[PDB]
DNA sequence: TTGGTTTTTTTGCACTATATTTGTGGGGAAGGCACTAGTG
DNA sequence: CACTAGTGCCTAAAAAAAATTTATAGTGCAAAAAAACCAA
């Protein structure tokens, strides 16, 4: 997580908002003219340093973890970034063509570093050199050193965004079925932008209304479709219903069609007020320009937000309406909030990203200040950034030391459990404190929600290593091989998909596609395809060949005629053996053979196959928590592969590498956990961390 | 129970009665187009039904692994291979009836042993 | 569980513990036992505070 | 000076809209190119129903010299190419509407929607397969 | 290969010819085939006009008939950056493309979709047999309007108010009997009669 | 005949209060200028 | 004579991207809308 946050997401977060200009042309017409006094400042490449800290009145030392640890330092390193007039002039008539550094790589602050990260001294040490530096070689683990105290951050699980969900609200309320969408931009302005559509009446007031910012009335969806640019009602019907043969949905839509029977033009529908403010600018009643700017810039911050993709919005909204309508028609059941796959695990990367974004916005706002102040001479470019560096470093230090998460905002929105102090009693405990999770639910707690274990938790989170009391079922612990998703750019994937034959939704038509399959990527609809099978196998083969980052996961919901692609960051996945159904030797067989494992043993005893070297040639494949709903698993490599102690289909695709690996760190110590009652195993898992012994060697 | 739309514009044709000729007419309440009524049927409700069980019967049903396979034969091709699954209508008052589709005959038939 | 064929109601498929502690469980049965234990733990861990309030 | 009404004369010309792969589109959409030079040859069956492209050797054998053109829509309706340029310098009606006039003329009718795909059998082909695999 | 085909190398359009000239793609949403040369009543004018109150706008024939009958600053400011091409696109699209024939029989309103404008490339056969290669900068989509004599916004706002549980199922029929807001073709026909 | 009238019924919304014991330990706690004194 | 720190004195950092989900009870205001009387 940290390595990703350092290599990228930092140059990105800067080059994204590296624009700031004060071109004081004349601040009023003329003044003849005057010159376009551009004050252009922009940030180029950034730089990072090794931990390099000077004391008072002295030279800078090359730090080392033990040095900071005993001297109560912060094992951080500094930063400095490059900073970048020639004009265009215009008196009034003509116009529309009327459009600095003072230093280089100016210091901007210092930020803490992850131990044994890419830029940590220890990440290259040899055991001899490692002892020369005097720290235990068993100290595998990325904690933090703040003011001389080992410091650890903990994962925060959250519901995944940009994904359709439906709920059945309680009977007394005039809403019976609701669908909600969350959104984000990673993570400008936080772009919460909740979208929700409510189904009214039981009463038989069957009508569908939607809530959109900044419109403060419930709006009939037909008006929304018309305002988007779809006038003829039949087209709107085509956007909701897909099997023209079926009718029921049309019957329940009938009242909704009746509601919008009065308006018949797109801008007239746009002319609806939905005021909510702000102060009415140029207006007659409501600018059509205002409405369209809303619907483009702010509406649905996912699939697109620029100017010109009304049709994509229409199709996605119709899809969501259809999903809502199914739940009211009982064709498909209620959504499951507590299913694990539709959650994510925010980690060090994203958290540091959030804090850095906030503090850098504060930075930029302060930069604008004292530049407008210097109406007279001159451009500083030097000294204000020193106080700015103090601010950035102080903010990072405070966040990582206090546990509050955010600036000094009087503990607003500051969930404290983010920067707990690392436990150091037993090596078992220490390891059992790194791979740790936490979610906010409440103070006291409910008793029908995720506290109890879930089926989806299989093989991802240890089913016994939990604390008890007021937090039971909240804190949970990753299983052994479970790994987290660091995300990847989807653009190459979508370009490849389009190249291999895609129907862009701009020219989709249900009539000519009575069986074609929808395609989703990170919860964005992009197109529809005829043959899903060949595309599925091709993507699978290309992944296995190693031409796509294996973290990517795809699912073909053949029952729902759907295809999903996921490449976000924060998913949880586990390894698995791949099983080829075909076999020249006969029935069925998992692809790996004895030669590969012999090579593995030879490589190990050499003191050149790696796990990666197993991955490339297609022998094991990562599986996220979402896919399992489309895979059959064989517990034993011989359970049914061919044709007293204890009690012991033919379409397997993957076999578990070993069952005993569903545990976590602490439970692994328990001998024969099968042969005793589960709560007793939980008692031991919790208790073992309270045992003495050794914790390091140094 | 199907709905017709105006040839001049895709809009729902509302039924309306001929006062003197006493036959139902469908007029496009948007534009002056009017249309004759095929059947005396106007609206259909079906409060309780047993339909929708054949939903999502794709030609690639047999492709997926996770649907279990049985040994019952289809009474068209008699091939013992087949794929079976229970009712698609997810309501508490459903039935334990199953549906057998056979890859060879590509046909769907009930599990009713009667 | 993703190790089973879909739409099965056999006791093993839907979580009947067959074996006894003496021989030892099987992965699935182990998971189900864990589920039951977690249920008991959480229910007591909530009822304690609740019923304390009622008692007071 | 110029008539504001658009020209309807140039309509009667059949047009083939072509979706083009990214690598080849990058080259041909360049403004530096398009000097009028010939770039490739087309092959049409007397029976029809199969169209392939014969690219000239100006590609520097970095991309296939043969491609197959698949008519996604053999028949096309209501699609046309119109060209734009600058001009020379209850009964209540709205007098002012702020018309903005441009010089416009319709120049062709789209009749064939087709896509260029590299023939996998082409010797220079399947190289862009690895190129797309890397990206 | 045996000569079962017509081979001819397609040739590019001259570069110097291209500049100062913009080529766009035109689209109609209609179930029935429409031929602009035949169906439309020449002369036909393409203008970029504001679309507010399209019905109240007089027809080109109507306009011609009317013509014949007549015969402190805050001093401190900061501007957020926006892409220059995006700004130009916004400026160009501030007014929609609207095309009318002289009769006013058929009116169409264009819109811009950026889904596939860049990737698509124009190819039309030259007279010599070459195929003209044009990079298509923008693709515009035109939709019909006012054919069914749409109702106006204000009365619609009054109707949507819950004065009545349901609006009159024959409200449009009654309005057409009153003939309020006649079609642009209808208004042009009335003006020609007068 | 029906709308102004008083009466009633409802709907919302805005309130509070959330078992008992014990022990560490880890944090900081006003920052932001202002006016003068020593040193270069 | 000028620059910066060292200590003492003293009001503001005023920016909005958002509203963020975490319940469940009851129950007294408070206002919103329906429902009876009758009078113009
Ligand atoms: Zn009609
Ligand atoms: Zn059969």
């Amino acid at each position: 997580s940290f390595n990703q946050f350092v290599d990228y997401t930092l140059q990105d977060i800067i080059c994204e908002d590296s624009t700031l200009i004060l071109e004081q042309l004349a601040q009023h017409t003329t003044e003849s003219d005057n010159i376009s006094r551009k004050y252009e400042i922009s940030f180029g490449k950034i730089y990072v340093t090794k931990p390099m800290v000077n004391e008072s009145d002295g030279v800078t030392h090359a730090l080392y973890p033990q040095e900071a640890r005993l001297r109560n330092l912060t094992y951080s390193s500094g930063l400095f970034v490059d900073v970048k007039t020639y004009e265009a002039i215009d008196v009034p008539g003509r116009e529309l063509k009327y459009e600095d550094s003072e230093s280089g790589k100016v210091f901007i602050g210092r930020l803490p570093i992850m131990l044994r990260s890419k830029n940590c001294y220890l990440s290259e040490a040899t055991e001899s050199d490692l002892y020369k530096l005097k720290e235990c070689p068993f100290d595998m683990g990325g904690y933090f050193i703040i003011n001389g105290s080992e410091k650890v951050l903990i994962a925060q699980e959250r519901s995944a965004g940009n994904i359709v969900q439906v709920f059945k609200k309680a009977a007394p309320s005039p809403i019976s079925h609701v669908a909600e969408i969350r959104s984000a931009l990673e993570k400008g302005s936080r772009f919460i932008s909740t979208l929700q559509v409510k189904l009214y009446g039981r009463s038989s007031a069957r009508t569908i209304k939607a809530t959109l910012p900044y419109i403060k009335q419930d709006i009939p969806i037909v008006i929304i479709f018309r305002a988007l640019g779809i006038i003829p009602d039949g087209e709107i019907l085509e956007h909701i219903c897909y099997d023209v043969n079926d009718w029921q949905m049309l019957e329940m839509l009938k009242p909704c069609v009746e509601d919008g029977f009065v308006i018949q033009d797109r801008e007239t529908a746009l002319d609806f007020i939905g005021r909510r403010g702000t102060a009415l600018g140029i207006k007659k009643e409501k600018r059509i320009q205002y409405a369209k700017d809303i619907l483009q810039k702010e509406f649905l911050p996912h699939i697109t937000q620029l100017e010109g993709f009304e049709s994509r919005k229409a199709f996605f909204l119709g899809y969501m309406i259809n999903r809502l309508l199914l739940c009211a028609l009982d064709r498909k059941d209620q959504d499951d909030r507590d299913h694990f796959g539709k959650k994510r695990l925010d980690l060090a990367g994203p958290l540091l990203a959030q804090l850095f974004k906030t503090l850098f916005k504060k930075l930029t706002k302060d930069i604008f200040r004292y530049m407008q102040r210097t109406v007279e001479e001159a451009h500083d470019f030097n000294m204000k950034l020193a106080i700015n560096a103090k601010t950035i470093t102080s903010g990072l230090k405070y966040a990582l030391a206090t546990g509050n998460w955010g600036e000094q905002k009087k503990a607003m929105s500051s969930r404290a459990g983010v920067s707990q102090v690392l436990n150091r009693y037993t090596y078992s405990s220490t390891l059992s404190h790194l791979r740790r999770t936490n979610t906010p639910i409440g103070r006291d707690g409910k008793l029908a929600k995720p506290r109890q274990l879930h089926n989806t938790h299989w093989g991802l989170v240890c089913p016994a290593e939990t604390p008890e009391g007021q937090a039971c079922g909240l804190v949970k612990n990753l299983s052994l091989m479970s790994c987290i998703s660091v995300g990847t750019d989807p653009m190459p994937i979508i370009t490849f998909l389009s190249e291999w034959g895609m129907e862009p939704l701009e020219d989709y038509v249900p009539h000519q596609s009575p069986d074609a399959t929808r395609v989703f990527v990170n919860g964005v609809w992009h197109g529809v395809h005829r043959n899903p099978a060949r595309l599925m196998e091709t993507l699978r083969t290309l992944r296995r060949k190693g031409d796509i980052n294996p973290e990517v996961s795809m699912i073909r919901d053949i029952r729902e005629k759907e295809l999903k692609i996921f490449t976000d960051a924060g998913r949880v996945y586990r390894p698995l053996f791949i099983v080829e159904d075909d076999e020249s030797l006969g029935h069925k067989e998992l692809k790996v053979r004895k030669g590969h494992i012999a090579k593995l043993m030879a490589t190990e005893y050499q003191d050149e196959y790696t796990w990666s070297s197993l991955l490339n040639e297609g022998l094991v494949e990562y599986i996220d928590a979402e896919e399992e709903e489309s895979i059959l698993i064989a517990m034993q490599p011989e359970d049914l592969e061919p044709a007293a102690k204890r009690i012991r289909a033919t379409t397997f695709t993957h076999c578990e590498i070993h069952p005993s690996m569903i545990l976590g760190v602490a439970a692994s110590i328990i001998p024969f956990p099968d042969h005793n009652q589960s709560p007793r195993n939980t008692y031991q898992s919790a208790m073992g961390k309270q045992a003495m012994g050794v914790f390091l060697t140094n | 129970t199907t709905f017709r739309f105006c040839r001049d514009c895709n809009n729902m044709l509302y039924p309306r009665e001929d006062k003197e000729n006493n036959r139902l007419l469908f007029e496009c309440r948007t534009c002056s187009y009017v249309e004759e009524a095929g059947s005396p049927l106007v609206y259909r409700h079906e409060l309780i039904t047993n339909i929708g069980e054949t939903a999502g019967v794709v030609q690639d049903i047999g492709s997926d692994p996770t649907l279990p396979r049985s040994d019952r034969e289809c009474p068209k091709c008699h091939s013992r291979e087949n794929v079976f699954f229970q009712s698609q209508q997810r309501r508490k008052d459903t039935s334990m009836v199953l549906f057998f589709v056979c890859l060879s005959c590509s046909h769907i038939f009930t599990s009713d042993q009667k | 569980l993703p190790h089973f064929s879909k739409d099965d109601y056999s006791p093993e498929s839907k979580g009947f513990v067959e074996n006894s502690y003496l021989r030892g469980l099987t992965p699935q049965e182990f998971f189900f036992h864990a589920m039951g234990g977690r249920e008991g733990l959480i229910d007591t861990a909530v009822k304690t505070a609740e019923t304390g309030y009622i008692q007071r | 000076e110029e008539s504001l009404d658009l020209d309807l004369e140039r309509s009667n010309r059949q047009v083939w809209l072509v979706r083009l792969p990214m690598f080849l589109a990058e080259k041909w959409r360049d403004r530096n190119n398009l000097h009028g030079q010939e770039l490739g040859k087309i092959r049409i069956n007397k029976d029809g129903s199969k169209i392939t492209l014969l690219l000239n050797e100006n590609d520097n054998d970095s991309i296939p010299h043969e491609y197959d053109l698949e008519l996604t829509k053999k028949v096309v309706e209501n699609e046309y190419v119109f060209t734009e340029q600058n001009l020379k310098k209850r009964d209540r009606y709205i007098p002012y509407v702020k018309t903005i006039p441009k010089k416009t003329a319709i120049v062709g009718t789209v009749c064939h929607e087709c896509q260029v795909m590299p023939s996998m059998n082409d010797p220079n082909y399947h190289k862009i397969v690895e190129q797309r695999r890397n990206i | 290969d045996p000569n079962e085909y017509n081979e001819f190398p397609l040739r590019a359009i001259p570069k110097e010819d291209l500049e100062n000239m913009r080529t766009h793609l035109l689209k109609f949403q209609s179930k029935k085939k429409i031929n602009p040369v035949t169906d439309f009543h020449l002369p036909v004018r393409l203008h970029r006009k504001d679309t507010r109150n399209l019905q109240f706008q007089l027809t080109r024939a109507e306009i011609v008939q009317r013509q014949k009958e007549i015969s402190l600053r805050r001093k401190t400011r900061q501007l957020k950056v926006l892409d220059e091409n995006a700004k130009k696109l916004r400026f160009e699209e501030f007014y929609p493309w609207v095309m009318e024939d002289f009769d006013g029989y058929n009116t169409w309103v264009g819109s811009y979709e950026a889904g596939n404008s860049d990737s698509y490339v124009l190819l039309s056969v030259e007279d010599d047999g070459s195929f003209t290669m044009i990079p298509a900068d923008k693709v515009y989509k035109f939709t019909a309007r006012n054919k069914y004599a749409t109702l106006t916004i204000d009365e619609a706002e009054k109707r949507m108010d819950k004065k009545s549980g349901e609006v009159p199922r024959w409200l449009m029929k009654h309005l057409d009997n009153i003939g309020t807001t006649t079609t642009r073709y209808d208004r042009t026909r009335r003006k020609l009669k007068a």
